């Protein structure tokens, strides 16, 4: 199976800037190649066809373009809508593979979390479960870190995180952290409490309550 | 009353929208009636038969009134007062009155770095004469162009042969009729492999 | 105008078999190939075999030989991809592409397979805290617990909160249910003047909340 080794990965740039995505193929595929992008509704359009033909009603920012095994993807100027993620494609042999993909995201400036803890409701103790949210609102860039403590024990294994999609109008990220216990856990210890790392904070934060204080 | 066999060298063949016409060999040198042959002629598509006599020596004859894009079938007899057998059974379509409609089917496989074997189909009973396998370097070059015209309906696929490697090609198939062409419509995509 | 229509998800039971449909129309159907993609959730793409609807004929990645079923039903239009015994490996979006070269792409359907029963959410709230910066920003919210399937919708006061709402992606927790949040910022000075409602609807159990978030008595 020829493999594509598709870089960067992700990739953060600002309005206007040029920017080029590389497939390298690990054995040769001649002009075999497609550059297809994917919106965050997951629709697929083909963009380039055949390393470098532009596809009907594709804007001519995009080019696609080659160098011996290097293929690559080039956007002249980006577009607001232009950050989504990018996929090249070989046909030479079978079974066809894709790279990668490379993940865009808007640059803007660095924006610390604002950060909240939630105790669990008194609702949820009832059911034997107790759910504690930390909340980290309207950061950037994307990187951050959470750590739960319980009676300032790090907690590890007992806690999901999910974060936003990149906000269309501030271009920052949010994201909750979820620690679940039993009832039985929750209700011998007393300290609970978020540890929140990220760039715009210039040392750890940490949101905490006392279980049963207001 | 009288048993005679039918002629060989029988042709029926269109000639217009609204006429086809048949022909056959010389006469038996022997004996005449006065020496009569009758030909019979249905659709396929319609219920309409009609029956002609020609004195016998002729070699030839022209259906007319027919419509166009159906089939007739057609056969013949030698009589005498009368009662020659039978010739076999002549099939033709009338010339179309439409352009033919477009290939279907069309299957692009086995593309090498030089190669690629192309299939396809096409409707009967539309005067079909060719069918156009035509191809060029996609986009920009659009100033020259290869044309494999089959004559041979009998034909449904092609190897092409002798293209660069490692190169991007439209590909066109059109059908052509008496009355013109496919339509044109999208080109087929078809990209080489590299020289191994 | 060509068009490829799947349906948008499906869900499917482990090891039941499950039949995906593409249907084609705005161009001729027996004069293409058709591919199939498959996409695990954020992740990447996976070329899994391709059929050309004229006579059938398939080449298949050999990684999916024992697992998917290309066939096409020329009447309809319609070409299908059958999976076997399904497991959780096979829950992902999977995609028809005319062409040799993939020139149009279908939208996609997304494969859940799950043993787990339909099932309505809890609903909890997230309570504005009382150490709240008096002249600040406070946050508050929804905890939406253990549903199945996907989705679930959430809105704040009917639909007149929007900004500064975030309704997080769920989460498939240990025990094969979703989870999620919904929070927004508001102004503290508004806690305990402006009534605040989360609105929660989880159509495949009928399960519909509102549920009001104050602050804790104490």
């Amino acid at each position: 199976d020829i493999q594509m080794t598709q870089s960067p990965s992700s990739l953060s740039a600002s309005l206007g800037e040029r920017v080029s995505l590389t497939c390298r193929a690990s054995q040769d595929i001649g002009i075999s190649l497609n550059w297809l992008q994917q919106e965050p509704d997951g629709t697929i359009k083909r963009l380039i066809y055949a390393t470098s033909s532009l596809d009907s009603g594709v804007p001519k920012r995009f080019s696609g373009s080659r160098s011996g095994s290097d293929y690559s993807l080039t956007i002249s100027s980006l577009e607001s809508e232009d950050f989504v993620d990018y996929y090249c494609l070989q046909y030479a042999s079978s079974p066809y593979t894709f790279g990668g993909g490379t993940k865009l995201e808007i640059k803007r400036t660095v924006a610390a979390p604002s950060v909240f803890i939630f105790p669990p409701s008194d609702e949820q103790l009832k059911s034997g479960t107790a759910s504690v949210v930390c909340l980290l609102n309207n950061f950037y860039p994307r990187e951050a870190k959470v750590q739960w403590k319980v009676d300032n024990a790090l907690q590890s294994g007992n806690s999901q995180e999910s974060v936003t999609e990149q906000d269309s109008k501030d271009s920052t990220y949010s994201l909750s952290s979820t620690l679940t216990l039993s009832k039985a856990d929750y209700e011998k210890h007393k300290v609970y409490a978020c540890e929140v790392t990220h760039q715009g904070l210039s040392s750890p934060v940490t949101k905490s309550f006392n279980r049963g204080e207001c | 009353m009288i048993g005679l066999p039918p002629p060989r060298g029988l042709n029926l063949l269109p000639k217009s929208q609204t006429t086809l016409n048949l022909t056959w060999q010389p006469i038996f040198p022997s004996s005449e009636d006065d020496f009569y042959v009758e030909v019979e002629r249905r659709s396929v598509q319609k219920s309409d038969q009609q029956n002609i006599k020609v004195p016998g020596n002729l070699t030839s004859v022209l259906l007319n009134n027919l419509h166009p894009r159906e089939q007739y079938v057609v056969r013949a007899r030698v009589n005498t007062k009368a009662q020659g057998e039978w010739s076999e059974d002549l099939t033709a379509w009338t010339l179309s009155d439409i352009l033919p409609p477009q290939p279907e089917n069309i299957k692009i496989s086995n593309i090498t770095h030089s190669s690629a074997v192309i299939s396809w189909t096409i409707l009967d009973g539309y005067s079909i004469s060719s069918i156009t396998i035509r191809y060029k370097v996609q986009g920009k070059n659009e100033d020259q162009h290869v044309d494999v015209k089959i004559k041979n309906a009998t034909i449904t696929q092609y190897q092409l042969k002798g293209l660069e490697p490692e190169t991007a090609y439209q590909v066109d198939i059109f059908a052509e009729n008496n009355i013109g062409s496919s339509n044109p419509a999208f080109s087929h995509e078809l990209v080489t492999l590299p020289e191994s | 105008q060509v068009q490829l229509q799947q349906p948008g998800a499906e869900l499917v039971r482990p090891g039941a078999s499950v039949k995906l449909s593409c249907k084609a129309s705005g161009y001729s159907f027996t004069s293409y190939w058709m591919n199939w993609v498959k996409q695990r959730p954020g992740q990447g793409l996976e070329w899994i075999g391709m059929i050309h609807p004229s006579d059938s004929e398939t080449r298949l990645n050999q990684k999916f030989m024992d697992k998917a079923t290309l066939t096409v039903d020329k009447s309809s239009s319609t070409a299908y991809m059958q999976l076997s015994s399904p497991t959780s490996e096979d829950s992902a979006v999977y995609y028809c592409a005319r062409g040799l070269y993939g020139n149009s792409w279908g939208q996609g359907t997304l494969v859940t397979v799950s043993a787990a029963s339909t099932k309505g959410p809890s609903v909890f709230p997230l309570a504005p805290s009382s150490k709240s910066t008096s002249g600040g920003t406070a946050a508050l919210g929804c905890l939406v617990k253990d549903y199945f399937p996907e989705p679930v919708t959430v809105s704040w006061n009917s639909g007149a909160l929007t900004s500064g709402v975030h309704t997080f992606p769920a989460v498939l927790q240990s025990s094969g249910l979703y989870s999620l949040s919904s929070v927004v910022t508001v102004p503290s000075s508004s806690l305990g003047t402006q009534t605040y409602i989360c609105n929660v609807n989880h159509k495949p159990s009928n399960t519909k909340v509102d549920k009001k978030v104050e602050p804790k008595s104490c």
